[PDB]
């Protein structure tokens, strides 16, 4: 596990930049994330994942558009340092209500020896203004994991303790953070109103629909809410260790370990926070039950091959393990007469978390695993 | 909340009273967001002539880029040949990209390997990466040819493609006969239109640099065909189609049809159809090759007619009435073949069109970007049609492709309100349609955003998207259709007519305020 | 007001403030206009259920229907025949009307005549304004065959086409081996489709009745091909393509698809290509014949059935997956010619769309209209796309095939909600949309104003169209698409898919309020 | 051509008919002389067409309910009969209005009776009836109800007159009974007078002793103009900035009670002579009301016309007839230096029904382009006597021309431009001659007044020198 990939074979695997652009900094909204190198990366993960946000695109929000510096030979040949400051000045005259610049490096940049960091501290301290250097070189690491620690790691270096010795904040006993959860079709706001619904207030949630103000926010909580553990452990241990803020994972995928999830979370705080979980767990029952009925007798019996996922997969009457589902690759299967669908990386639906994604859920599954398409592969004259 | 029998996806769950309220919240207390008057004073002086000249003044920052880079091209290239699985000699996140990028494009499986270079080949090289790359692709995969191409990490390192090449095959990583093309793709340098001009001159060099002797032009009585970077399937099948109709030999090199529309009968085909072995090696045997997109294949043009000794014609790209005739005309004169029956009856269905639709299409103002033979062939078109391209942006076109199309324009009397933006962005373009606002606009799916943008200023004043071009990402299917020749004239013809009338639909279709001009016959 | 630089047409030129002063003055001074308050509650009222309930007992008024009468049919039965010319007994103004919707629908010239009944004709007949009709368009026009179809006025009248005929062959006006077929088409009688039906009859009692003796069933390794009231060129493309690569024998009886898509050369063609007469002569020599839409051609099938002796097959209309793997092997099965590996890849790709687009196409909700076999069979290809066609109305039906489509419906699952309405015109639609609002409509050009009723709602209520049918009037050179075939089904699998995709899009194109779903992905 | 060539090339054009064909066909095509006032010495007019020459020309039923009853708005128009005639008809003419359709307007709508073989053999008036019935019960908001006749109708002896006076009494309702049956008459223009006398007989005469309306001196009624993608109204604005009060404007953007409020006006201007002179004469005969022909099509015509008008009141509308003209002079002033010299010495032929092949002459002169050829669907001859002082010298006049016979004189002719119908757009344009629909204005508009000369300006222009005319022929061919 958390090898180098065979050379030479087909993979899913993405890069460092893929896992620190496109996963950890790039859903940040009010944020300008320059994609430093040639075009080809930023052209690529332009708009790529569905974190969902509310801005203004091109104005006070930027998640969708394509920031580059996009390197020429000049570049190569003499480096890129003082085009990243030209850059970062023509950032700062054509959109002033940016809230901060990332500068997620590509492979050439750790190559020629460009020195983004004195860069980015020397223009930061020219404009008061948050200036991340990232040294997400996609050739760094085997795959996105090495992305989400060195992103994690700029988080904490350059964003999380910008308000360490401000105290202006005023907290709440119920004061909860929402790491990891990128907002792939909603997922994080799903989330987010069933945590409200139970008296608990959400300072921070990043990076899907997240802002920079929230992840400075965030060691003022009271629980930290990780919903992708692989890529927010170390910043979640770091905010545990240095502020004492205790963190839990969540699963909000299907109706059973939704509940489950809300009681353990309510389970942290004071009774008042339990009674309004047992409340909204009953406000919700008929809803979800209303779905089980609906779609579990046209899912019952059918085989996945794929816990976080499993809950919902059997709260449908689907069994998990010729399989009847599979949770690039999706052409292949889809060709092999498998019906196919992606329950994390999903490029058209959402949300699937919490009571109202467990809806679209069961929806989308009855959709793909009954489609008569998947009848129809055979000729009848062969 | 959800209702069991009509369930809402994220719009228009979303948009529910309670989540509207979380919202609100979420922004009021903790995101420390602007004023909405600020971001309306902001959004407002973004539509300006002010913004346009800050924004024309950018030398480092590129916003919204309308390229890609050389290994894409290269890939494309190499997937039309047959049984040939494109290898890309770095890091793997590229070839990730790439395949990702053309899954969503074509909506096919979309075949590509890398060697996976890491921080250690960052300083002995890929000699290792590319031995055990092209062992382990060749064992799994069975191809009958690995074409190799470069990412950046590659390019900056300086990897020599051919000396890792030999060594892998002298040391039994992969068998000496086994071709192995490859071709240097350094993304800083041009965009995928290099990147498929230096796979194709590549692969080939490859099968031909070493075997000229016995050569003769015009042996094989065939035109060679080069299609460069082409995203419609329906344009190669066009070509072919034309070809076949003429009684015309032809070999066309680079061929990925075939497997970027495989049918869908419950199995999986890795490789199908393709440019074989046997047409690039008898391809110096050919009487002439002509060249589909010649301003992007200009180093495939100057091994062709330096090595193969073929006096290439200078032919635009098939695009529109009058280049579609040079064209046929061209192929007449090279195979000695007339220009059938069909073909002319066909060109008069395309004026046949034209005439029809003229009065819709006379004076209408587009802005337009793609790439730089398939932004010229539109142009072209559009003046034929009596059309204005008002702004015309090419991010990969060069100075001499910008005067030929100046050119192009000034021949047109229609041309006079024209402008070409050469290594200009999208963020540029919005610029444009915001101060100088055309009718519609033509481009790839991108564009899509640029239209948000002008819907946000007034309905008023909103540039509609035609998607045409590549990548097309939020519609089904677009990539089967055809641009070149009459067909493809045709094709594009229709689908301005019917975008012109589908706005002017909208626009009448107010009940007592402008239903008066709602009319039933168009 | 004009500006020489930007000239607006009646929109929005009648925008302008001193226009819409002028109007308001003359509403307010001299139209004695309801209220407006007064005027939206009347459309509030229409949009209910009691005004549905109202509508459906309507027994004696038809507000915007949804068909033709006889003669239209019978005209475009006669235009695909070589060198033949439409000639309807009766009155002019019939004649103007026909070619007007055809010049509307196809953007082409329409040839037809009249002989021009009046008044007099109406007291002792038109068998003179027969005999000098004849006349005139024999030495006027050269046609090979005059085929002759009856307005309303002459069937009222009782007038007698043979004996008209045979005595203006007796008296000399026209010579008596001219061939001058005849039917009667009572425009009170079925619709345009009926027309079509008699009017082929006619022909092909005329070319084979009175020579059956030297017949022998399949002595000419042929298939007859009838399509019926087709208005859609790619159809008879499509059936004459696949049948070509089948390697199967065909002769396709009343083809206009040549004098339908004249090209523009600088000279007009009256005539081009169509059905010649050896063909229908021979037809009774077929191994047998295929009727393209059974259902408006029961009077043809017998002909064929009781004189031809032509076992005709139970084949539905081959629209959609199922039924054109049924027409193909049926097809393969009397001609004895297997079914080629190009018609299974097209099929394969067929699926492999919908494969693609299901997720977007499922469950989606559609009222349709238009004839008979072409509404079945869109039927069953959206059954076969796991859409819901709530909606099913078609005019011109009948019992029989409403029961056929109900059979349909209950085979599938997705038909559970589906209504099947025969005799019921588009009023009865619009009612329908608004009290059972269906996500989209498909139909002919009519359904566009549904639309805006639908729109004046509101925009939630909002039903699009997609105008799939007969006529599209506001839409250039629509009726060059294909229905038919794996063809026909993947452009209106695409045509379907892209206007749900379009409609997604308009709904979350607004900045900051839905754009969180304005997708670059799709 | 001289007019001798003129004369042998319809010689040469009749010489394919037959004798009785050609016989008649020659006295239906005449050269031009302008000298003569008398049109009926050299062309003959308002005949039977010849059986099987595939004519241009509508029905009765065309010219009432396509024409005339048609565009008014708050009336709902029944083609009673078979489903075809008002399938055919529906929204095909571009009667411009304001309204909400299904409401309160009905132009665009198609209300028949769907006659079927029983409503044939017993008759259509007990369902006829009960469509008047449902048409109350579903479309409270209508203001009348016309009954307009197709062909069946008075052959199997309906008698929809009683029909109509029992409903219109029983629900207090002006229902009009049409018998515009198309075998009726040999065109559109007994369908206009049918039409007409239906006005006059049923709706004109509502509000004879109603005096309850205000009237001024200036008040006129617009007849005849069906306001085609607005021609009506760029003809109204400029009729009120002259001082004038619009009270009547039908059939274009017309309701009812305008209708009924004509006979109170001052003054009537005809657009369309040929379909309204009957009901002119008729208000001239009983309520003493002058009518007179103005022609806003083309600046000079527009100009000529306000001021014709302008000089049948007081000083004071004059005075704002040269003030509109003054402020509108520089617009018309800028369209034809933008145009004219893109349109000078381009030769026209036209062919359209009634009026407008002699009313836009004036137009294309001011744009600089020659008239050589004109005629007439439907015409009557005072139609070709105001014709024959307008067109110029030695050209061509056709009536009830064939297609072959138009198609040879083009062929013979070898205009820059052709303005006819749809019947003969695409036919003239697949041989390579720009064509021009003078019938809906090829969906643009509209003509009338300034900015519709601007519009026209524009149009002919971008179909006369549209790029596609000159691809036409193949590069190897
Ligand atoms: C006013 C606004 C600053 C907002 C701010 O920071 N307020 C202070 C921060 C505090 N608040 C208001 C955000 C919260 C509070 O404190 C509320 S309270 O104190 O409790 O009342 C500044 C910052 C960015 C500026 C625009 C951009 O340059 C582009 C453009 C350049 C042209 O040359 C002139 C026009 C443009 C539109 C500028 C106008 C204006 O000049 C903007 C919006
Ligand atoms: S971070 Fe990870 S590959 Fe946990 S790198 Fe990847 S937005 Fe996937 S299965 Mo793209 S470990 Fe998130 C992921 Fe899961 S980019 Fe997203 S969908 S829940
Ligand atoms: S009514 Fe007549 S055929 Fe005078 S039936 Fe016809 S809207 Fe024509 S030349 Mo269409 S006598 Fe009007 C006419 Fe002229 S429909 Fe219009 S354009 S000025
Ligand atoms: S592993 Fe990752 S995505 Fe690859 S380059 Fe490296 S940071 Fe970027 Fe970039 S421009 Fe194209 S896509 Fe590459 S070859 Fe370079
Ligand atoms: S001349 Fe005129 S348009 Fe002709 S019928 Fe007569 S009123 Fe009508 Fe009607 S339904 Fe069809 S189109 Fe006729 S055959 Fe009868
Ligand atoms: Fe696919
Ligand atoms: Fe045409």
């Amino acid at each position: 596990s958390n090898k180098k990939s065979q050379p030479g074979l087909m993979t899913i695997r993405g890069c460092a930049y893929a896992g620190s652009k496109g996963v950890v900094w790039g859903p940040i909204k009010d944020m300008i994330h320059i994609s430093h190198g040639p075009v080809g990366c930023g052209q690529y993960s332009r708009a790529g994942r569905r974190n969902y946000y509310i801005g203004t695109t091109g104005v006070n929000a930027f998640v969708t558009m394509n920031f580059t510096s996009d390197f020429q030979e000049k570049d190569i040949v003499f480096g890129g340092d003082k085009k990243l400051a030209k850059l970062i000045d023509e950032v700062e005259t054509l959109f002033p209500l940016n809230k901060g610049i990332s500068v997620q490096s590509e492979c050439p940049i750790g190559l020629i020896g460009d020195d983004i960091e004195s860069v980015s501290k020397v223009k930061g301290a020219e404009l008061s203004k948050t200036i991340v250097p990232v040294r997400c070189e996609g050739f760094r690491g085997v795959s996105q994991s090495l992305g989400h620690h060195i992103a994690n790691d700029a988080v904490r270096d350059w964003v999380l303790g910008k308000r360490d010795e401000d105290t202006t904040f005023a907290s709440t006993p119920y004061d909860v953070a929402i790491i990891g959860d990128y907002n792939i079709g909603g997922d994080a706001w799903s989330s987010r109103i069933l945590l409200e619904e139970m008296g608990l207030r959400c300072v921070a949630q990043w990076s899907g629909d997240g802002s920079i103000s929230e992840i400075e926010l965030t060691p003022k909580v009271k629980l930290n809410l990780v919903h992708c553990y692989r890529s927010m452990n170390y910043i979640s241990r770091h905010m545990e260790e240095k502020y004492g803020i205790p963190w839990m994972e969540y699963n909000f995928f299907g109706p059973t370990k939704t509940i489950e999830s809300l009681r353990a979370i309510a389970a942290k705080f004071d009774e008042s926070i339990q009674k309004k979980c047992e409340e909204v767990i009953a406000k919700y029952k008929p809803e979800w039950e209303a779905v089980v009925a609906k779609y579990r007798p046209r899912l019952e019996g059918k085989r996945v091959m794929l816990r976080h996922v499993i809950g919902a997969y059997e709260d449908l009457g689907m069994e998990v393990v010729k399989p009847d589902l599979i949770g690039k690759e999706k052409f292949i299967f889809q060709k092999m007469g498998i019906p196919f669908r992606e329950m994390h990386s999903w490029d058209y639906s959402g949300p699937y978390h919490g009571f109202d994604g467990f809806a679209i859920f069961a929806r989308d599954m009855d959709m793909t695993l009954n489609n008569p398409c998947w009848k129809k592969l055979q000729a009848p004259w062969e | 909340s959800q209702q069991v029998d009509k369930i809402k996806a994220s719009y228009p769950l979303f948009l529910d009273q309670d989540y509207k309220d979380m919202l609100a919240k979420k922004r009021d207390g903790f995101e420390e967001k602007y004023p909405q008057d600020k971001i309306d004073e902001v959004f407002q002086w973004t539509t300006t002539k002010e913004y346009q000249e800050l924004n024309f003044q950018r030398e480092a920052l590129t916003v919204n880029p309308a390229k890609a880079c050389q290994p894409l091209g290269a890939v494309l290239c190499a997937l039309g040949f047959e049984k040939t699985m494109p290898y890309v000699h770095g890091s793997q996140g590229c070839v990730a990209y790439f395949r990702s990028y053309f899954n969503r494009h074509f909506r096919e499986p979309v075949s590509c390997v890398s060697d996976s270079m890491t921080e250690d080949a960052a300083v002995f090289g890929g000699q290792q990466n590319m031995k055990d790359g092209l062992q382990n692709c060749k064992a799994t995969y069975k191809p009958d040819m690995i074409a190799v191409s470069t990412t950046c990490m590659a390019e900056v390192i300086g990897d020599d493609l051919n000396a890792f090449i030999n060594n892998s095959k002298k040391e039994g990583f992969i068998p000496d006969e086994f071709p192995v093309p490859f071709a240097h793709t350094p993304s800083f340098v041009g965009s995928h239109v290099t990147g498929w001009d230096n796979m194709f001159e590549g692969i080939a060099r490859y099968f031909t640099l070493k075997s000229m002797d016995d050569k003769v032009v015009g042996s094989n009585k065939k035109i060679n065909i080069v299609p460069g970077f082409e995203t419609y399937l329906g344009n190669f099948r066009v070509i072919k189609r034309m070809l076949s109709e003429m009684g015309v030999g032809y070999s066309l090199l680079s061929d990925p049809e075939e497997v970027l529309d495989t049918p869908a009968d419950g199995q999986f085909r890795m490789y199908a159809g393709g440019t074989t072995q046997e047409e690039m090696k008898d391809a110096p045997n050919a009487l002439n090759t002509v060249l589909l997109q010649p301003w992007h294949l200009e180093k495939t043009k100057k091994f062709v007619e330096g090595t193969w000794k073929h006096e290439v014609p200078k032919l635009n790209i098939p695009m529109g009435l009058d280049w579609t005739d040079e064209f046929l005309m061209k192929v007449s004169e090279i195979s000695g073949q007339p220009i059938p029956a069909s073909l002319t009856k066909e060109r008069g269905r395309l004026v046949d069109m034209m005439t029809d639709s003229h009065t819709w299409l006379h004076g209408k103002r587009f802005a337009l970007w793609g790439d730089p033979d398939f932004v010229m062939g539109l142009v072209k078109f559009l003046l034929e049609l009596g059309c204005e391209p008002v702004h015309i942006l090419c991010h990969n076109g060069n100075k001499r492709w910008k005067k030929a199309v100046d050119a192009i324009l000034a021949a047109s009397p229609y041309g006079k309100n024209a402008t070409v933006y050469i290594g200009k962005d999208l963020w540029h373009l919005r610029s444009l349609v915001f101060t100088d606002k055309p009718d519609f606009m033509i481009g790839n799916s991108y564009g899509k955003f640029i239209q948000r943008d002008t819907l946000h200023k007034g309905k008023e004043f909103e540039v509609p998207l035609i998607r045409i071009g590549f990548p097309i990402f939020d519609r089904h299917h677009l990539h089967r259709s055809t641009t070149l020749g009459y067909e493809g004239a045709m094709q594009i013809l229709t689908t301005l007519v019917n975008s012109i009338l589908e706005r002017l639909d909208e626009e009448t279709r107010g009940m007592q305020a402008t239903d008066y001009n709602h009319d039933l016959v168009r």
